[PDB]
């Protein structure tokens, strides 16, 4: 969803439970990006 | 006393994400006092003491 | 990496690292020099004597 | 400093704070090593130092 309408900016909260903390671990990862060049 | 006060540094291109590693090695640089010894090595004079 | 240094002018146009040597504008002089003691020794003794 | 039985290395005083999100910028005596360069950024130096 960011880079659809570029954007730039989210706080978030998590679920105290497995589902929430592993959906963190998912997105932390995904965010691990922009190595140029 | 010197008039002036600034610092020698180095140029880099313009968002160029490497320079945030290249100062923590300079951090790295500076947490062990090896530049004090190549002053010693370089920059050190003969009646300034 | 040249001797160059950190400034206004040149830190618009392009990325700078964090500055390494602590550099300043001065003079220098080759100097002799020396003292006057104005016509007596400056205070010569304790007043009070 | 190592939070007790977490093994969890957090920092106090100003970074206490700031790393926190509770303050906003800092005007210091900053003391300049890796690791506050490593979780804040920071301006050129200001008063250089020893």
């Amino acid at each position: 969803m960011m880079r659809v309408y570029n954007w730039n900016h989210i706080i978030l909260l998590v679920s105290d439970d497995h589902e929430g903390r592993a959906a963190q671990k998912r997105l932390e990862t995904l965010l691990e990006e922009r190595e140029s060049k | 006393k010197v008039f002036a006060s600034t610092g020698y540094g180095i140029a880099i291109q313009k968002d160029s994400g490497w320079k945030r590693q290249v100062d923590l090695a300079i951090l790295q640089l500076f947490g062990d006092g090896e530049m004090e010894e190549l002053e010693a090595l370089w920059l050190t004079g003969i009646c300034h003491n | 990496v040249g001797s160059l240094t950190i400034n206004e002018e040149r830190s618009e146009v392009v990325d700078f690292s964090v500055p390494f040597i602590e550099t300043g504008i001065s003079v220098m002089v080759s100097r002799s020099n020396g003292t006057v003691s104005p016509s007596a020794f400056l205070e010569p003794f304790s007043a009070c004597v | 400093e190592r939070v007790q039985n977490s093994n969890k290395k957090e920092w106090n005083g100003m970074m206490g704070e700031l790393l926190s999100g509770q303050a906003d910028m800092i005007v210091a005596p900053l003391t300049i090593n890796n690791e506050r360069a490593q979780y804040i950024e920071f301006s050129k130096p200001f008063k250089y130092q020893g």
